[PDB]
């Protein structure tokens, strides 16, 4: 439906991180750069190991 | 019944500045930018094009 694809997830991930903690900030542009490079069946496991992220916060910032 | 009520806030950088210098971090101004103001008023702020993150807009800001 949108004409302009992209643009509402803009604004959403920027929202999303206006209202985290200010530890957060830098972890959410790790899940987003490793997101953006890896094959598409991605299991957390690796995810995590390559990121240091914990597996909880990879799910509730996906939810 | 279309009137307004302008508040106008001149060199909104300075005292973001000077509140840094002496070892503060809120200035009245941060505060007053994300709070919620009732209907019929207007904020408006001026800066410095490289001075502007000193007082951090949330995103529902226009520039």
């Amino acid at each position: 439906v949108e004409d302009t694809i992209g643009e509402v997830l803009e604004k959403s991930i920027a929202r999303l991180r206006d209202t985290a903690g200010i530890s957060e900030r830098a972890q959410i542009d790790t899940i987003c750069s490793a997101l953006a490079i890896l094959r598409p069946l991605i299991p957390l496991s690796v995810l995590s190991a390559i990121s240091g992220v914990a597996g909880s916060a990879i799910k509730s910032f996906a939810l | 019944p279309l009137a307004v009520l302008c508040i106008i806030i001149d060199a909104a950088d300075n005292a973001q500045m000077a509140a840094e210098e002496i070892g503060e971090t809120r200035s009245f101004i941060k505060d007053l930018i994300r709070e919620k103001l009732p209907d019929g008023v207007c904020l408006v702020a001026l800066c410095r094009p490289y001075r502007r993150e000193l007082l951090d807009p949330p995103p529902e800001a226009l520039t």
